């Protein structure tokens, strides 16, 4: 019942930059959200959670921004760490979905 | 001679009451609707918005 897509499919930038990625629904999900973040031969880790609320341990460089349909993951600096793949989450409302996280979004760092 | 209140009326013509034809029987017309609305999927949600 609750489709999403995850843009851009990559995003690559030098360490000084911000990163951003952009998680939209078809309707509206409210602040239910959560992002996660998977290194290579390792399971994803939680990051943002109820699209705002920053993770236990995690570094004050990511910020969950948006309400309702549109939510924005913005870096404030990358230091060539944090290149992997990141999903977003509905936690909304799963009872028919075909998969409760949406696209994969790889980002690469070139330092 | 309710009207006059009096048990004596005078021989004349008097306007007493109205009348008016009852309804016989009552009738309902509404569009061949047959979906329920739904007050299910909103109210019985697992999870409601901030």
């Amino acid at each position: 019942d609750i489709v999403m897509t995850q843009t851009p499919a990559s995003v690559s930038e030098p360490v000084g930059g911000t990163v951003t990625i952009k998680c939209q629904a078809s309707e509206s999900i409210s602040n239910w959200l959560a992002w996660y973040q998977q290194k290579p031969g390792q399971p994803p880790k939680l990051l943002i959670y109820a699209a705002f609320t920053l993770a236990s341990g995690v570094p004050s460089r990511f910020k969950g921004s948006g309400s309702g349909t549109q939510f924005t993951l913005t870096i404030n600096g990358v230091e060539c760490a944090d290149a992997a793949t990141y999903y977003c989450q509905q936690t909304y409302s799963s009872r028919d979905v075909d998969n409760v996280f949406g696209g994969g979004t790889e980002v690469v760092v070139k330092g | 001679k309710c009207t006059l209140k009096s048990f004596t009326v005078e021989k004349g013509i008097y306007q007493t009451s109205n009348f008016r034809v009852q309804p016989t029987e009552s009738i309902v017309r509404f569009p061949n609707i047959t979906n329920l609305c739904p007050f299910d999927e909103v109210f019985n949600a697992t999870r409601f918005a901030s």
